[PDB]
């Protein structure tokens, strides 16, 4: 698609986007935050150490 | 016999020219529904339809 900016390429470009969609954007949080939301229960010491 | 003469001349020329041109264009699209290949075809910013 990089070569040309015409309508001939956007068709199959959107088709391939349907085939394989890349990640457009994502919200993020530190990795120590997911430890609080685990089934293992309280992990405050390990969470603070990793923070 | 006495002879005397005097001559004087002056010329002044000033020229000024200014030219300024500006043109811009903007485009905003907001489409919701059917994000398939056809709407990507229609997402062509240059052609209007
Ligand atoms: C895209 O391809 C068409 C067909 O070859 C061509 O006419 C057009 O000029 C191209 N667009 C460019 C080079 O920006």
């Amino acid at each position: 698609l990089a070569q040309n900016r015409s309508t001939i390429t956007y068709r199959s470009w959107g088709r391939s986007l349907k085939y394989n969609p890349v990640v457009i954007d994502f919200e993020m949080q530190p990795i120590h935050e997911v430890l609080r939301h685990t089934s293992l229960g309280p992990l405050e010491a390990k969470r603070q150490n990793l923070r | 016999g006495v002879s005397v003469g005097k001559c004087r001349g002056i010329l002044n020329e000033i020229k000024d020219r200014n030219k300024r041109d500006t043109m811009v264009e903007d485009l905003v699209v907001l489409v919701r529904g059917g994000a398939s290949e056809h709407i990507t075809t229609l997402a062509y910013q240059e052609l209007p339809t």
